[PDB]
């Protein structure tokens, strides 16, 4: 079951993830059943 | 299915007579392990797969 969570906020430092506590709430849980062991990324243009 | 690859996905949010899969006359071979069919109508289930 493919189980999604986020987090979102405004940040500082551009290079890289920051210190300090953050925490995920789910998004989803999808009954999907995929066997999962590669992925990637996507953009998007016109 | 073919046993090696089986029906395997999720039944949710559902409703049903539970006890018609026991109750009904032709599924009378059969078995069941921890619970008991005469109970599943009153517990409340999770999720299904078979």
């Amino acid at each position: 079951y493919f189980k999604i969570y986020s987090k979102h906020t405004p940040i500082n430092l551009v290079r890289d993830l920051p210190q300090g506590f953050s925490a995920l709430e789910p998004l989803v849980d999808l009954p999907i059943g995929i066997n999962i062991t590669r992925f990637q990324t996507l953009l998007a243009l016109h | 299915a073919s046993v090696y690859a089986w029906n395997r996905k999720r039944i949710s949010n559902c409703v049903a007579d539970y006890s018609v899969l026991y109750n009904s006359a032709s599924f009378s071979t059969f078995k069941c392990y921890g619970v008991s069919p005469t109970k599943l109508n009153d517990l409340c289930f999770t999720n299904v797969y078979a």
